[PDB]
């Protein structure tokens, strides 16, 4: 079923984006005075922070490219999670039809 | 850019005694401080990372503690092999910076 | 009822190791942490570490040399602190306290006095102190009892088993050649003595020896 | 109806995750110098903070396991709330069909 | 690691007078400060928790106030039973820490 493949595909893709985002953030932030997003372990925690849109404020980019990377993370995360919500709807809508005969 | 202050610059202690090295940051940096040992003519060697984490191949004698702006490197029961220069290094904010150093003396 | 129970004293030889206990009663939650605090004579409180019994994890003070190892027995509700290779530095009163995971020590134990000496345990000799036949009196009379030749500390001096609280002074012990000495004093209305008995109870944990000694006037 | 059972099931599960998250966070954070997520009452407020993705920044984990616990909370919260949204869709879609005869 | 400063270390007040104990933190800790009383030979006993909350079984005489870095423990109308050592304890950040203490004197 498409909605399930998509969900899954969306999860593997998000994990890729997170990892690539941790890498790209450090590359972008290092070199900028006062920057804090400069070691991979925390950067990875930051990407998870961003994609889930929780945004604590303990870490965030300050360079143009860092922020640009941050926007791809947010958007991939929002889109990905929004797709799970959508696939859960197709499951419910499908099951609610069965329960009515159709 | 973060400034790491190491004072006193020299420390005199007697054999077997406990010694403590101080390192203060000009702003809060969590536990993102690392300690290096450097003997006469040798290159620096990591002693403790993240303020208090052990490194393999380093006498259980060496320990560290602190968080925020005040950090300590302690040697329980000093001994001649420990005579050297000690530096702290922070990785909280770019660029990484080093302390001016503290010389140990028996 | 006494929420945390701890042994009164422990004697340890330099280099040796001792294991202190802390027995808990009362309400016990999975969110409980047992703490251990060290206090040297004349000084303040020093946090040693904490243990979460329902799970078994322990954290320790990173600035002081780690001579402790915490463990807990879920069944008997007992927390244990393992001190090893003790030196004169380690002699002090160790308290255990219970925190309900909200940050403050609700209850503390009476504390265990630890002594790191090469000496030997020695119970105290308790002698009476009645006024002299030539000592006049007012409305009050002062009696007391002498506790000497004991080691290690401490000793708990009570009067009439606690029933007599007011009027009591128990001077701080003094050390003289591997043996401590101290005196406790009590004061009751003169008219009440010796018609009404007055006895001093002396307990010395390190030797598990508690003894009494009534105070009667001289012949 | 499935979409309603699921919604409910999702709410009881989220409350479990929150409580277990408050407990696990303190267990993970205590022992880490400078950590703030160390008493249960606030930790519980923090989990609610995280699951709803609001993330104020007054509290957040700093240990690997704390953060890992934080990720299960975020994800349980996002998933749970996303499931309510999905069940509300099945209700609307179902009612909009009735209003059209089917 | 948070340092709790208690000064003066000794306080002399006359019978019935109002006394105040000071406790300052090396960084802001909200109201996560607790006060303990300890008489000669006794064990510590919680007096006030969270800077200003009452504990049952403690004279209404005892109160506390403050927030951030400056905290106060006050005794309205002192009396001989209050002669002891007073300690503050913070639970804002790990590890919990104690103040050096202030001795009360009548
Ligand atoms: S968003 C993280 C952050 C940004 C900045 C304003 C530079 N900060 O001081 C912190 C570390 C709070
Ligand atoms: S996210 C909460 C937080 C993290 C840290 C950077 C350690 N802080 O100082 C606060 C308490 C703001
Ligand atoms: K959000
Ligand atoms: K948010
Ligand atoms: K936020
Ligand atoms: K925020
Ligand atoms: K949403």
């Amino acid at each position: 079923a498409l909605h399930w493949r998509a969900a899954g595909a969306a999860t593997v893709l998000l994990v890729i984006v997170l990892l690539a985002g941790s890498y790209l953030a450090v590359l972008a932030e290092r070199g900028a005075p006062g920057a804090q997003l400069i070691t991979y372990p925390r950067a990875l925690w930051w990407s998870v922070e961003t994609a889930t849109t929780v945004g604590y404020g303990d870490l965030c980019p300050v360079t143009l490219w860092g922020r640009l990377v941050a926007v791809v993370v947010m958007v991939a995360g929002i889109t990905s999670f929004g797709l799970v919500t959508a696939a859960l709807a197709t499951w419910f809508v499908g099951r609610e039809q069965e329960r009515r005969g159709h | 850019d973060i400034l790491l202050t190491q004072s006193p610059a020299i420390l005199s202690v007697s054999p077997g005694e406990r010694v403590s090295f101080s390192c203060r940051a000009s702003q809060s940096i969590g536990t993102d401080i690392h300690w290096y040992q450097q003997r006469t003519n040798g290159s620096p060697r990591l002693l403790i990372k993240y303020a208090s984490e052990s490194i393999s191949g380093i006498p259980s004698r060496f320990s560290g503690s602190g968080s925020g702006t005040d950090f300590t490197l302690s040697i329980n029961s000093v001994e001649s092999e420990d005579i050297a220069n000690y530096y702290c290094q922070q990785s909280n904010r770019w660029p990484f910076t080093f302390g001016s150093g503290t010389k140990l003396e028996i | 009822q006494v929420q945390l129970q701890q042994p009164g004293a422990e004697l340890v030889k330099p280099g040796a190791s001792v294991k202190l206990s802390c027995k808990a009663s009362g309400y016990t939650f999975t969110s409980d942490w047992i703490h251990w605090v060290k206090q040297r004579p004349g000084h303040g409180l020093e946090w040693i570490g904490e243990i979460i019994p329902s799970y078994g994890r322990a954290n320790y003070n990173e600035k002081i040399q780690k001579k402790a190892t915490l463990t807990a027995d879920k069944s008997s509700s007992t927390a244990f602190m393992q001190l090893s290779s003790l030196t004169s530095e380690d002699s002090a009163v160790y308290y255990c306290a219970r925190e309900r995971g909200d940050g403050y020590f609700a209850v503390w134990g009476a504390g265990t006095t630890v002594t790191v000496s090469s000496a030997k345990t020695t119970p105290p000799s308790v002698y009476p102190l009645a006024p002299g036949s030539a000592a006049q009196t007012n409305s009050m009379v002062t009696l007391g009892c002498l506790v000497k030749g004991y080691f290690p500390e401490p000793v708990t001096v009570t009067w009439n088993s606690g029933s007599l609280s007011s009027g009591v002074h128990t001077f701080p012990a003094v050390l003289q050649s591997d043996l401590y000495t101290l005196s406790s004093s009590v004061t009751v209305p003169s008219s009440s003595w010796p018609s009404e008995t007055v006895t001093c109870n002396v307990a010395h944990p390190a030797s598990s020896t508690k003894v009494d000694k009534k105070i009667v006037p001289r012949d």
